[PDB]
């Protein structure tokens, strides 16, 4: 029974510019002619 | 008073948690929500008006 130094004590993972993009839910939206003739 | 002293303490100094006031994220706005459709509503009704 012998005392002993058996107690050894030893003691920013990517930065970087992000940018985030949605999935673009908006309907296209495009001109539209009607041409017709009103018999009454 | 300079034959110095002894810095016995072991330090445990941990600091705070920070406060964090989460955003109200929105990803789409109303305006987009009312434009993703083929068929709107209102418009339909207004022209049969």
């Amino acid at each position: 029974i012998r005392f002993e130094r058996n107690i050894v004590c030893t003691s920013d993972l990517d930065e970087g510019i992000m940018v985030v993009y949605k999935r673009n839910i908006v309907a296209h939206t495009f001109k539209v002619r009607v041409y017709q003739k009103v018999l009454t | 008073s300079s034959i110095s002293t002894v810095d016995s303490m072991i330090a445990l100094d941990i600091d705070p948690l920070e406060n964090t006031d989460f955003r109200v994220l929105e990803l789409y706005s109303q305006k987009e929500l009312r434009s993703s459709n083929v068929f709107d509503l209102e418009e339909i009704m207004r022209e049969f008006n």
